[PDB]
């Protein structure tokens, strides 16, 4: 009764039978930019049914000793469907976001990833120089990885310095395989401004960390993937020129 | 009173409800307008066809929609609108040449020779309808020439023709019709005359009690409320008339009824009352491809 | 309005065309009526 | 709360605990002949409880390479109890059916069967001799199998040239070894006449074919048997005589 | 009325109800009496992270 569940935006639409709640971020629903809030004096566009749908990435193979991926919003989405042609068309984007990441297993399999948002997910660079024109700073596609999604290096500190313990803080969700089977999460648009740029600055970023290595005996299935799906809830869009990728 | 288990069920044992009420539907169903519902525990799209029912996930609870005020027409679905339209059920070839002395011909009533309207009619297996029987009646090579023809309906039990000019043909009680070869095709109507309350073109059974063989079982499925018994053609002539002759007959069904559906057939057909196929050669019902995954 | 120039019935035309639906003979011929919305199991 | 269920009729139970639902072919129950349909002048007779209950017949062993099973009613019903009895003693016979079909299967085979009934269940002679006189038909017991019932030769055709994919729009249900282990199906009496005859014409018949074959890996159960069980509802007789076998 | 697919949602687009109402808390909060409850079913222990 509360293990079933489907979710559907636009003309798209996500069942799921083991994953067992919906993580509502910080407790707000993504809803328009109020006329109250506004800055930009331009009509935005709301197409509702182009962009808001359950956009699904590839798939990220887990293996016995990974690390961890990590992926930007609304990067990610910035080459594929209406989306990323609004995005790279419009100065000013705004939106909330429904993900949902499903990583199934059999009833012997044994694991747990973790699978939480961090707003303004700023990477770090690995390195002890401190002088600051030498130090080392992460490369553009380590940075802003796509549609592809990056893996860590070392995710004890969430390659930002922070320790991962602390990082249940945020709105997060764990994907047990002897429980569930998928998570799923609905955050609202976080900024410090009405509107910002999507090429430029990225919301925030998804994790998935497999905090209990995937284990199991012999002969059952190696190929364990994990698939995450994206949804842009309540978009606009505003500041209409030429289009540019980057 | 003194004994009750016999009055708690006789009192108990009326109708029993079984409530499936059908409503006048004139055009098809339209649609309501639908947001995105992101909610736990309500899944439309989860079905379980093990239950033996089809899903009911409609547009609605799936994706988006719209509302459309569908003003699309269902009236030529309906059974009565289907077998509305005649079609050809059996032709016979009357030679009444010198060197064939018969001068009559005769046909046993029995649609299920022609495959076009045996297919449709085959799809119920109960059927109830009243039939409009019209004959074309032409020569062998599609001419009319100025001679009277009578057509007799020949009852089960009725004596059948013997002779071009036999008494038979006085038809005194067999209904009959006379009509020249150069005339409009002859039209009549003809009822629900089974003695049953329905048609039913499978009969899985048998006629007769008795031994059943196991070699040449020529009598299984072969039911007697079908069979409604002959039709004769002749020339009203005392002499030949050196003429080859073809009467193709075709019928309407109205007021039509059918009952418990079943699959079209898919094998071809190769006997009239029997459901006979050959397990050589099995035409399956889908076109082959190169790969499944690669829909052309 | 339509017409029948015989006394007997079954030499009419169309003597009635009828709008009347019942699937839910053959597509949902169950005892405990399913839910639309909620889970068959 | 819906998959466990139970069956009473007569002296005999059905229990089940993975079975969910109760298919009643054409939502109608199994009634008595009303006066204003029937056409017998003399009494019938109603036992009630001597003959509706459930009758089990023998088990059919799934292989691995199986084709399907098929039954005539009340074929399988005129040697056993006092059902074979009124049906060898009676002229005119009139009953609904309740069928129940179980097999069981770990949680580790796989295997889908579908049940169904197929009302004047007309089988056909497998020959391409188009002459009537010359032409194969099928032999007594190839129709009226029994108690025993029997097997089929290629069941994608139903031994009766039509497809088994349109199969499904008669009053079915599935056994899939991963959800339910037994299908159960209320029939009434389909007939065009009010009664009939219990010997020479089986109303309709009942169609196991293992869609999806039966799958295991070494070390389970290899004999996965299939069981029926009949129980005639409503069940009236009328016309006696002498006993009439066949 | 012509079209309403749009107007069955601009009305229907208001602010979300997205109750997670918060009190005034002054001082640290007490604790209510309890006594052994041996029952079926409801379990405050068993949680799921
Ligand atoms: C003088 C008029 C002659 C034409 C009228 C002949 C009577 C027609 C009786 C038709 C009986 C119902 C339609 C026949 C159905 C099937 O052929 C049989 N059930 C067996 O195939």
């Amino acid at each position: 009764s509360d293990r079933v569940a489907q979710l559907t935006v636009g003309n798209s639409s996500i069942t799921t039978q083991e994953a067992a709640n919906i993580v509502l971020a910080y407790g707000e629903w993504p809803e328009y930019c109020p006329d109250t809030d506004a800055t930009a004096v331009d009509k935005p566009t709301r197409p509702d049914v182009s962009v808001n749908r359950f956009y699904t990435l590839d798939s990220k193979m887990w293996q016995e000793n990974s690390t961890g991926w990590y992926w930007k919003f609304p990067d990610v989405l910035n080459k594929t469907g209406v989306f990323g042609q609004n995005a790279q068309f419009h100065y000013l984007y705004r939106s909330g976001f429904c993900l949902h990441v499903q990583c199934n297993a059999s009833k012997f399999h044994q694991g747990a990833l973790l699978v939480a948002v961090i707003p303004e997910f700023v990477l770090a660079g690995r390195g002890s120089n401190t002088k600051p024109n030498e130090a080392p700073h992460p490369g553009f596609n380590t940075t802003f990885p796509g549609t592809a999604g990056a893996s860590f290096n070392d995710p004890y500190v969430l390659d930002s310095g922070v320790p991962l313990s602390q990082s249940l803080i945020y709105p997060h969700q764990w994907i047990n395989l002897r429980t569930n089977n998928c998570a799923t999460i609905i955050v609202p648009y976080i900024n410090a401004v009405p509107f910002d740029s999507a090429i430029n600055h990225s919301n925030f970023g998804l994790i998935v960390v497999p905090v209990s290595p995937l284990k199991y005996s012999s002969g059952a299935t190696t190929a364990i993937p994990i698939t995450v799906t994206i949804a842009p809830l309540n978009s606009e869009f505003g500041g209409l020129r030429q289009a540019v990728s980057q | 009173d003194p004994v009750e288990d016999i009055i708690h069920d006789a009192l108990s044992s009326t109708v029993r409800r079984a409530i499936t009420s059908g409503q006048d539907v004139n055009t098809a169903a339209g649609t309501a307008p639908s947001s995105h519902r992101l909610e736990t525990g309500r899944v439309p799209a989860l079905q379980a066809a093990e239950t033996g029912a089809t899903s009911n996930a409609t547009d609605e609870n799936m994706i988006e929609t719209r509302c459309v005020m569908n003003r699309n027409g269902v009236l030529e679905a309906t059974i009565s609108h289907f077998f509305s339209r005649s079609g050809l059920v059996g032709v016979v070839n009357l030679t009444d040449g010198g060197t064939d002395t018969t001068g009559y011909a005769v046909w046993d009533i029995d649609i299920m020779g022609f495959v076009q309207l045996r297919r449709k009619c085959e799809m119920f297996t109960y059927m109830r309808f009243n039939a409009e029987f019209t004959f074309v009646t032409t020569t062998e090579n599609g001419e009319a020439r100025p001679f009277m023809l009578q057509y007799m309906y020949v009852p089960p039990g009725a004596p059948k023709p013997t002779g071009r000019d036999a008494f038979q043909w006085q038809t005194a009680t067999n209904p009959s019709v006379f009509v020249k070869l150069t005339d409009p095709p002859a039209q009549v109507s003809v009822p629900f005359m089974s003695p049953a309350s329905a048609y039913q073109w499978f009969y899985d059974g048998y006629p007769t009690f008795g031994q059943h063989p196991e070699t040449s079982n020529t009598t299984y499925g072969q039911c007697p409320n079908n069979m409604m018994g002959t039709f004769a053609v002749r020339v009203v002539s005392r002499v030949a008339s050196q003429l080859k002759l073809q009467t193709r007959v075709y019928m309407k069904l109205k007021h039509v009824r059918a009952w418990i559906p079943r699959p079209i057939r898919s094998q071809p057909y190769l006997l009239k009352n029997f459901p006979n196929y050959d397990s050589s050669k099995i035409t399956y019902s889908a076109r082959d491809r190169a790969s499944i995954k690669q829909a052309n | 309005t339509n017409i029948n120039y015989y006394k007997d019935s079954y030499a009419a035309s169309a003597s009635r065309q009828d709008f009347t639906q019942d699937p839910k003979k053959f597509t949902q011929p169950v005892l405990d009526s399913i839910r639309e919305l909620s889970a068959p199991l």
